[PDB]
């Protein structure tokens, strides 16, 4: 009642249950879905599940620790921002906050009443997060091997010379399960890694 | 967020309500340190244009005043270029202190190295002394115009830096621990509440009890 | 002691600054001045003004207003306080108090 | 039941008792003992001990006085040294900061598990309690008469002349009243009191 | 409570009724009377009276429309006062500024202890606010007109032009409602407007 997880059933039965998806009615009236919190939420079979990952997909785990600590410190610089302002910030720290919105814009939002996004298997979703997480590193090496340098590679060149990057990293889910199949899915996720690695040699 | 996490209880309720004082202490104290600051801006931008007027027409005089020394000693300009051993007027930095900002103004050590002695005792007299006079006077007044700048642009930043942190008090700080307060008071109201149904029902039971037996 | 002045006029402001008592070389043979008529450039102009920021030891660069003009780019840019600079008039075209990048920060104050 | 002051126990008992001891989390926390909060403690006997002392220690009530004004006032700066930062204070404030620290670490601060500082008789407390004050007295003089003189007097000029007499009353705590003894501590005190009075005479 | 409309009666009573006057203490400790807030209050029944006044005060509504709106732009202009220096003040501002203060003092400051002021009809009423707002109308345009005419009007002219119509302006409201009928009130403050007009012609 009124949204607070205070009440004495969610009490009694967050004490029971081993999986928690809590929902943030400030992401459900912008419209972002599904409104999950992901800094309430936890699951308690992650480590019962690292068998079947290496056996299946073997390069999760990493891609997983690797978002969740992005998102994780998105939200200390939040509310530094939020008091101080977008100036104080190194390079790194402004990867970092494109990059998480990046994450919580293409990845974590799913509108599921479309024909494209109303189902998601698990092979576009390794996809997907590979994708995003390969812009991450090669954007945080390049903004930091030439950081005493002259050069400077920073956000605002990144973000200038990969325009036509960055729109298809943030398209990657509107692709098709079904009418564009596996083949066709893993084919472009694969191109799209090519074109991004190509843009960064060519800034250096 | 909407509150501060924190669980309401009558021991909270003071601890919330000493932040709120505490926060709204220090909104007056920064809003009196930025209007002193803006006072010390408003002084600098009037005298900062009294200067410049000054100096430029000092600079009218000089530039009409130039010619009739030029006019008794040839042409000196290959000499003057060509011919810098040591400049005599330096520059050194100093402090001053403006609500605890330090602004960095400029001090005026005279050194005497004067390597334009020559200067054609015999072609070129009070002319060009008078000349050299206005000039160096007119060197050390926009030194002082300088240092007036420098003070200038870091009390602007430093209001800007002071304003910033007064409008984050103000809108985010201060409103978020009325709302945990008002909070705690609906929540306490709450707990009383449920106090006052069970010791009626066992009111009730009593006297039931008592008038069924 | 620990800082300069410098120049950049024309032969006529750089002899009077010398009269004044300042102009001076490097060790190694730099001047605090740079005389500009119709024969350098502006890219000259705008390095020869970077040089002059980026040497640690000017605190005072005195720069003739009329030219200031067409690199007020340079100038601009330079958001520091003490690298002073300031814009001089003279006869040809007398002070002017719209093209000035430290009356910039009084906007309304006037 | 937490460390409430509105407790029913609690605000039923000092409705009752002429003294209380307050507790300091804060203090408590920072490992300072005794944890006695010393601006919400009470005592309602000072007016009824008042003939006891105007007859065996005819000078200590001054001394309270003096040294709880100090006390509040150190506390008033406090919060302002806090937002601003002590740029900008009076000498006499840098006196009263410095007066106020050396009360809480060297008189009120307990140490009651060592052979020295286990019982504090009277005439100890007094002692030291006189020769702070006494301190503190002629540094205010000192810097408030040559105000507007010729080399005006501060607080670093202080604590450099006398840093060895800021040392003996740092350290007047560690006498002790069995291995020493009332006249040999008493006398101790009286030589102290005169070095430091020979010391602002010569500095002035 | 301290001014605080949130408590359930409060609440309520404002939930109901349908004109609300706000009396102030920060107005009454100026010595403005009737302490009546002019910015919190409000009035509902306006509609309400639209036969009455189209039928017996025909040019009224425009009237109360127009000195709302001064009041209010008297007021939203604080800042801009404030946080830059009173200099960049558009004419029409200045226009405002000193005409909703005229209206301020000599409009809504009513004085009971008066044999004048006890009591003001409604004809003295409307015929008080009908001078003020014609002025006001008429010394806007004079300056809105020669905006780019090499004639720059302001109310530095209009202040040294009429230096009487201003004070018989503020000098409305001595008009004994007894001692003085209702058809003399109408043609002084006729011949007052003609006046006005007079010298805003003379003017231009
Ligand atoms: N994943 C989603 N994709 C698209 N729309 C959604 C999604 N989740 C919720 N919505 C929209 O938000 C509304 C939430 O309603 P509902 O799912 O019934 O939540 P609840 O059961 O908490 O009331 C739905 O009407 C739907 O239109």
């Amino acid at each position: 009642p009124g949204g607070d997880f205070s009440d004495p059933v969610t009490s009694a039965t967050l004490g029971i249950v081993q999986v928690f998806w809590g929902l943030d009615k400030k992401l459900a009236q912008r419209k972002h879905f599904p409104s999950v919190n992901w800094l309430i939420s936890y699951s308690k079979y992650m480590r019962a599940l690292d068998e079947y990952y290496d056996k299946h997909f073997t390069e999760f785990v990493p891609l997983r620790t690797k978002a969740k600590e992005i998102l994780q410190e998105e939200e200390d610089l939040a509310e530094i921002v939020q008091l101080v302002g977008k100036a104080s910030l190194a390079e790194t720290d402004k990867i970092t906050l494109e990059v998480a919105k990046l994450i919580k814009d293409d990845f974590l939002q799913q509108n599921g009443y479309t024909p494209y996004d109303r189902f998601c298997p698990f092979y576009k979703t390794v996809g997907m997060l590979s994708n995003m997480i390969a812009f991450y590193d090669m954007a945080r090496r390049a903004v930091e091997t030439t950081a005493q340098s002259d050069n400077k590679i920073t956000w605002s060149i990144i973000r200038e010379h990969m325009g036509d990057i960055l729109y298809k990293l943030s398209s990657m889910k509107f692709k098709d399960p079904l009418k564009d199949g596996e083949a066709k899915i893993k084919s472009d996720y694969a191109q799209l890694l090519e074109d991004m690695q190509n843009a960064f040699r060519s800034l250096e | 967020k909407d509150r501060i996490e924190i669980f309401p209880s009558r021991m909270a309720q003071t601890i919330m309500k000493a932040r709120l004082k505490g926060a709204q202490t220090g909104r007056n104290l920064l809003k009196k340190k930025s209007d002193a600051l803006t006072l010390r801006f408003r002084q600098i931008l009037k005298k900062i244009i009294e200067t410049k007027m000054l100096m430029g027409e000092v600079m009218r005089e000089a530039a009409f005043s130039l010619a009739e020394a030029k006019f008794t000693a040839g042409d000196f300009s290959t000499t003057v270029i060509q011919n810098v051993n040591k400049a005599q007027v330096k520059i050194r930095a100093k402090k001053d202190n403006v609500a605890g900002v330090t602004l960095p103004v400029f001090e005026h050590y005279h050194e005497g190295t004067d390597s334009y002695e020559l200067t054609g005792l015999a072609r070129g007299g009070e002319q060009l002394a008078k000349l050299k006079r206005n000039y160096a006077k007119a060197v050390e007044l926009l030194v002082e115009l300088a240092s007036l700048q420098t003070s200038f642009v870091t009390l602007d930043e430093a209001i800007k830096i002071t304003n910033r942190r007064v409008n984050a008090i103000e809108h985010v700080i201060i409103p978020r621990i009325e709302r945990t307060l008002a909070y705690i008071i609906t929540e306490l109201d709450e707990r009383e509440r449920e106090e006052f149904y069970r010791l009626k029902k066992i009111q009730e039971k009593k006297k039931i009890l008592k008038e069924k037996s | 002691r620990g800082k300069l002045i410098a120049v950049i006029g024309d032969e006529d402001t750089v002899t009077g600054f010398l009269l004044g008592g300042i102009g001076e070389l490097n060790k190694n043979r730099h001047p605090n001045f740079l005389v500009v008529e119709k024969d350098t450039t502006i890219n000259e102009i705008e390095d020869t003004f970077r040089q002059f920021l980026n040497r640690d030891d000017i605190g005072i660069i005195l720069i003739n207003q009329y030219i200031a003009e067409m690199v007020r780019h340079a100038l601009d840019a330079h958001q520091q306080s003490i690298p002073a600079v300031l814009e001089i008039p003279s006869k040809e075209h007398p002070y002017d108090a719209a093209k000035d990048s430290i009356l910039r920060r009084a906007r309304g104050m006037f």
